Order: C-alpha cells, then sequence, then structure tokens
C-alpha cells in the first residue's frame, strides 16, 4: 500500500490533501467496496470498506481524510518452549513442569458419496497459545517446542475504533480517537485535514516488552531472521504491563511513533523510520519499528516528494498512473552500458534490444523491456555485492544504485543472469508484438480487461499483483480502491476508483464497469454532498423497513 | 420502529445510505452489500464458520488458498463459541445495533432475490447470517497479522513420536 499526506506548507491550496492508495485482493474476504455512510447531525463518511464490517475503513468526512498502510511492527511473539526432559507434552516455566492443554474440534466433511463423516482434531495450547510448527525451522521434537501469542486476540475494540474514526472531525481529533482506544490492529494512519495537517500514526496493537528484558528475553538466532521470538521457559518474558495501555500486555500509545507535520507524511509499507526524513522517527522498540533500508516505492515517493515546488492533486494522482517502474532507475543504465559492451553476443541481442526500446515504464503499451527486466532483477537480487554504491545509511534515499561493472568477478555474473533471464522469456510463449498490456490482464466472465501496473518490489507505485494462467497473467491483488482527496471551499472533493469494481458477481451491471476505466486510468468522482449525488444522471433511490 | 433505511445508488453501484440510528444504518448497508456480494459474503462466512469441508469436501480450498480441512480446523478453533460471547459483550450498544442491523439487511435481500444480481441462488451454503457470522469475519480478519499467517503451521502441530 501506498500513502501521501500533504499539509498547508507543500500544497498549492494551503490546504490538506491525502493519497490513498492501498493495495489489496480483487477476490475475497478482505475485497474493498465502496459506501457512504449517514447518520444526519452526526455521523457523515465516504470511502471503502471490507465484507462484512458496517464501518468506513478508508475513507474522508467534511474536514478530514484518512488511509491505512500494513506496518512493519509484530503484532505476536513466537515463544520457544522449554520442554519437559520427561514429557514432551509438558514444558517449562520458571523451572516447573506444565501440562499442555489439548482443545479437540470437531469437522464435518463431504464425501465424494455425499456423505457426512465427522474428523476431530487437537488442538495443543500453552499459557502463551497455541503451538506452530515449521518443518525444519519450528520443529516440536523432545527438547524444545514453540507457542504463538496473537496481540489482536484480546482486541475486542476493532469496530468501536473504525466507528470513531469515521466520526473524527479533524486530525487532532482523529489522533485523541485512535490513541484512546487503540483499537487499530495491525496498520499505519495517515490523514490529512483542510486546515493542514498531515498526520502518521503507527498506532497499532503491538506486543509490549519493557526496553531491559529485551536483549535476554530475545531469540537472537530466529530475531536474526526477522521472528518477534521470545523465551517461553521464563516468566519474565511475559509482555510487560502499564496501565496506561488499553489492552493488558500492548503498548502504551505515547510510546508508537507519531508525525504531525504540515509540510507531508508517506509510508510504502516501510518502518516509521523515513515518513518525512526531515524529520526521522528514531528510539523504539524493535517490535515497533526499525531503521531498515526503505523500498523502492517509498523511494521513489520521496523522490518526488523532496524539495520547495507546491504538491498539486493531478500531481499526486499521476505519480500512481504513470506506472514508472522506478528500480530500473538503478540497474538500468548501467545494464545498457554492459549491453552496449557486448554487442554480437546473439544470445543477448532479443534482451538488450527491448531494454533499449523500453519506456521504464508498466503501462498497456510498455514493451517486453518490462518482462526482460524483471526476470532478470529476480537473479540479480540473488547476486553477491554487485551494486556500485551499496546500501549507505547515511544516504539511505539515494542508495543502493549502480551496477560495479568494474569490477570483473560482478560483470560476469551480471551478463550470465541477463543470458539466463533472456531464455527463460524466449522459452515462454510470448509473441512477438506483444506488450504488457497483452500480457496482464483480469479476466471478467469470458472476456479479459488489460491492467496497468507492475510488482511492487520493483519500484511500481501503482503495485498489481498477478500470477501465471494459461496464456496470461491474471490480477489478483494490488491497486484496489483508490481515493484522493482535496478540501476546496464548496466540500471535500473525492478523486478515484474501485479499480475491480463493487461487485463480484457477473451479472451485475458493477461487475466491469469501473475496471474499464481502470485499464484507461481514467478516475472518477466520489460524489459526497447532496449536491453532488443528486446530480448524478445514475441516481438511483430505494427505502426499505422491517419490523424488529 | 425499528428497522429502516434510505438508499441512494451513484455511478458505478456506489451506494449512500441515510438512517436516523445504527440499527438502520446497518440494515442498509445488509441490504447494498448483499446486492453486490452475496455470494461472497456467504463463502467467506463459511470458510469463518469453519464449513468449508462440508460444503465443498476437502479437496478444495479456500480464497486465501488454504486447503479446506486445515482452514476449517483453524477457524473451528479460532471462533469457538466462548470467544465469540465473549468478543459479543465487550462491544457497545452503537457496534451491537450495527451488527443487527447489517445482518437484518443482509437477510432481507436474501429473501426477496430473484437471482437479478445473484449467481448461487439455491445453494445450500447461501443462507441467512446472524450476528455471530459477522464476529467470525470480523476475528478472522483480526488475526491476519498474527496466527492466521500460521494456519497451517498450528494444524501441523503434533507431539514428537518415538523416534531416533
Ligand atoms: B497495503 O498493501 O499495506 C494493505 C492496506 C489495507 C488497509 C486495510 C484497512
Amino acid at each position: 500500500s501506498n500513502a501521501i499526506a500533504v499539509g498547508s506548507e507543500r500544497s498549492a491550496d494551503g490546504k490538506g490533501m491525502l493519497l490513498a492508495n492501498p493495495h489489496f485482493p480483487w477476490n475475497g474476504a478482505m475485497r474493498f467496496y465502496q459506501m457512504h455512510l449517514t447518520i444526519p447531525g452526526r455521523l457523515d463518511v465516504m470511502g471503502a470498506s471490507l465484507p462484512g464490517l458496517p464501518v468506513v475503513n478508508i475513507g474522508f468526512s467534511r474536514h478530514l481524510a484518512w488511509t491505512h498502510t500494513v506496518d512493519t511492527s509484530s503484532h505476536f511473539t513466537l515463544y520457544r518452549l522449554a520442554l519437559d526432559p520427561k514429557d514432551p507434552r509438558r514444558y517449562l516455566v520458571d523451572g516447573r513442569s506444565l501440562p499442555l492443554e489439548e482443545k479437540s474440534v470437531a469437522i464435518e466433511v463431504r464425501g465424494a458419496d455425499g456423505k457426512l463423516s465427522r474428523v476431530e482434531h487437537k488442538v495443543y495450547q500453552s499459557i502463551y497459545g497455541p503451538l506452530v510448527v515449521w518443518p525444519g525451522k519450528l520443529d516440536w521434537n523432545r527438547s524444545e517446542a514453540y507457542a504463538l501469542r496473537d496481540a489482536n486476540l484480546e482486541n475486542t475494540r476493532v469496530l468501536q475504533q473504525w466507528y470513531s474514526i469515521n466520526q473524527a472531525s479533524d486530525v487532532a481529533d482523529l489522533r485523541r480517537r485512535v490513541e484512546a482506544l487503540q483499537g487499530i490492529p495491525w496498520v499505519n494512519t495517515l490523514a490529512a485535514d483542510e486546515q493542514g495537517n498531515a498526520l502518521y500514526m503507527n498506532q497499532s496493537v503491538v506486543p509490549y516488552l519493557k526496553p531491559e528484558l529485551i536483549p535476554a528475553c530475545a531469540i537472537p538466532q530466529l530475531v536474526a531472521e526477522g521472528l518477534p521470538a521470545l523465551q517461553g521457559q521464563d516468566s519474565r518474558c511475559a509482555w510487560s504491563r502499564d496501565p496506561a495501555a488499553a489492552q493488558a500486555g500492548i503498548t502504551p500509545a505515547a510510546q508508537l511513533p507519531v508525525l504531525l507535520r504540515r509540510d507531508f507524511v508517506q509510508n510504502s509499507n516501510d518502518s516509521a523510520w523515513l515518513t518525512n526524513p526531515a524529520s526521522p522517527l528514531q528510539g523504539f522498540s524493535p517490535l515497533v519499528s526499525q531503521e531498515k533500508p526503505i523500498g523502492p516505492r517509498a523511494r521513489y515517493a520521496l523522490s518526488r516528494l523532496q524539495g520547495k515546488q507546491p504538491l498539486e492533486a493531478k500531481t499526486l494522482e499521476e505519480m500512481v498512473t504513470a506506472n514508472h517502474v522506478f528500480s530500473a532507475d538503478q540497474v538500468l543504465p548501467d545494464l545498457l552500458r554492459l549491453c552496449r559492451d557486448n554487442q554480437g553476443e546473439k544470445s543477448l541481442a532479443r534482451a538488450c534490444a527491448a531494454l533499449a526500446q523500453w519506456d521504464r515504464g508498466a503501462n498497456l503499451d510498455s514493451g517486453s523491456g518490462f518482462v526482460y527486466f524483471q526476470r532478470f532483477m529476480q537473479r540479480f537480487a540473488e547476486l553477491d555485492g554487485a551494486w556500485k554504491e551499496p546500501f549507505d545509511a547515511q544516504r539511505p534515499l539515494d542508495t543502493p544504485q549502480g551496477i560495479a561493472l568494474d569490477r570483473p568477478q560482478v560483470a560476469t555474473q551480471v551478463r550470465q543472469a541477463l543470458a539466463d533471464a533472456a531464455a527463460e522469456v524466449e522459452k515462454s510463449g510470448i509473441p512477438d508484438g506483444a506488450r504488457w498490456g497483452d500480457l496482464q490482464v483480469s479476466t471478467r466472465g469470458q472476456e479479459r480487461i488489460a491492467i496497468p501496473g507492475g510488482d511492487g518490489h520493483f519500484g511500481v507505485y501503482n503495485a498489481i499483483q498477478s500470477v501465471r494462467k494459461g496464456d496470461h497473467l491474471e490480477v489478483v491483488g494490488g491497486t484496489s480502491y483508490i481515493q484522493l482527496v482535496t478540501f476546496p471551499e464548496e466540500g471535500p472533493k473525492a478523486r478515484g476508483l474501485l479499480a475491480f469494481s463493487q461487485s463480484s458477481d457477473p451479472r451485475s451491471p458493477h461487475y466491469r464497469d469501473q475496471t474499464e476505466l481502470f485499464s484507461r486510468q481514467q478516475w472518477q468522482t466520489l460524489p459526497f454532498s447532496d449536491r453532488q449525488i443528486d446530480a448524478d444522471p445514475q441516481l438511483q433511490r430505494l427505502s426499505i423497513r422491517e419490523a424488529a | 420502529t425499528g428497522l429502516a433505511a434510505d438508499i441512494r445508488w451513484t455511478a458505478y453501484g456506489v451506494p449512500h445510505i441515510r438512517a436516523k440510528d445504527e440499527r438502520g444504518l446497518g440494515y442498509g448497508i445488509g441490504y447494498a452489500y448483499a446486492r453486490d456480494n452475496a455470494c461472497l459474503l456467504a463463502e467467506e462466512i463459511v470458510t469463518a464458520r469453519g464449513e468449508r469441508a462440508r460444503y465443498f469436501g476437502s479437496e478444495g480450498k479456500s480464497s486465501a488458498e488454504l486447503d479446506n480441512l486445515p482452514s476449517d480446523i483453524f477457524y473451528a478453533w479460532l471462533n469457538q463459541p466462548e470467544a465469540l460471547q465473549a468478543f459479543w459483550q465487550a462491544q457497545t450498544p452503537a457496534v451491537r445495533q450495527l451488527l443487527e442491523g447489517y445482518a437484518a439487511g443482509f437477510n432481507r435481500f436474501l429473501r426477496e432475490a430473484d437471482g437479478k444480481t445473484t449467481s448461487c441462488l439455491g445453494q445450500p451454503w447461501l443462507r441467512a447470517i446472524a450476528t455471530d457470522d459477522l464476529l467470525r469475519l470480523t476475528r478472522r480478519l483480526l488475526v491476519e497479522g498474527g496466527v492466521g499467517q500460521f494456519a497451517d503451521a498450528l494444524v501441523a502441530a503434533a507431539p514428537p513420536g518415538a523416534e531416533k
């Protein structure tokens, strides 16, 4: 997901502005749905929500717009159990042997004969939660096992939290409401208001460990592999309690990253660190936020946001609609030099031409150079020390950069990586004259619709995720609900789309209508006021009631 | 008195729901979403109830690409009656009313649906829903940033035998 909030110091109108670009599945339980909710006098919010939820998850009101991105904070901890040497179904806490609780669940299973048979399954549980096994990594032997404690299991506040957000007036009010309830499960919150405040919040439900406990309670090997693993044989490694927290064992709001500014804030699924590099966020628990090198999407955004020039709504919109593959900025120049140093290698001929013709984008008309670039980058990432300028923590926005072609070993592997990537591409059934849009589609009934965008790992702000199905790439997730909000005097001007349309049902008139528009990248008005809604020639109305 | 909603649709089928309370508001949301996505919600509720194997057998998968039986085991464990009751008791009156309204609105569409925008009419899993079902979906959403990512790992967790 991407999110950009712009304040009074940077916006062309001196007012707030927000671009909401979450990246979510195009099917299933997390498929966004547009709606506008009003209880006259005390509620008026519009945006998108998830199936089953009677609140708006991402949206805007009279003076406020907000959105979310998935954070990098941990919302659970693994616990390595020290098993009783006499009994692998018992585990030790403070040297004392405790029994595992066993909960059996019964499942009805339909056979081909259509008969229902009953399957019983035992779920083993510790004081921390259920046991989990990753064969070859997290095993359950006679020495150790692993349990998982999910913080959001006790989060009964999630619905009230979004309902409260739906009622928020401005950025300050939104912040109060979110910090007071701590009901946001696992996302960042970014917002902007008419007054021109831009807010970033890493305010979610995060397991709390007092700072002095961390170096003793962590499992070094596992945390180095990105797992929030703790020592489960020590009672002192239980989540710390702070009466200020809305929930026992979670991190108090005062200790979570917040940035309130009037220039801008952004997030593309990296930590809170470089939300705005002018004011870096540091000094948090590793469970909360770390100073990791940012992904190409954030790096792209910051390259468009840094500076003194006023930001327009059009500028933010085109950050999405341009479909620029930003990772090509770091490697393609030197890759083309390589292609020039190796003319008449024959094996490299098709690839070097395609890469040279390529518009460095993931548009419908983008050439096969994108495909070659993708396969190459998948191999280039597996090479060791091939960046000319490796990551410099003093230059986190401009590094890494370039291919170290002045080192003969590197030049050897990069050319091999290219020849391999080329080989894979020629092998596949890709016709000549094939553009990216001919490849990436979304199926609607018996037809296809070409979809612009590419994988976010390649620095495409308009992130689109697809898998190979038959002759094509079928979109499964990515850019979904788009919302760009400004605050002119009349009221909120909201602009965007729901990329995959309102209905998942092929029989509906709204099964592919917005999808056709997304293909053409033609965003639309999101009507909010009574006058905007009345001005719609497609306006329909129905009043329903029934006895309670 | 008691469940009532005014609904306006603009271009592309975007619903605009007006009501005097949370109950009426939920009523409109449930009806409108059902008109667009009744089959989707029905399938996902089956998943959250851990009944995929019951309706579809063990060879199939959920929309999250989990085998039906492991998925059913996970969600049966996750959404036990005791868990759902505690969650419900912890809800504010406003939220309870939203959910009650949603369920009633969704169910009203089901009763009157003639297949115009619903491809799964007649299917046994397409049925009236309850507030508990919405709680099951909410909890499923909650654990997506945690134990939900370890659904397969939870199902696979078994004590060692007499090996080596
Ligand atoms: B994005 O890929 O971080 C997903 C964000 C979804 C926000 C849900 C409210």
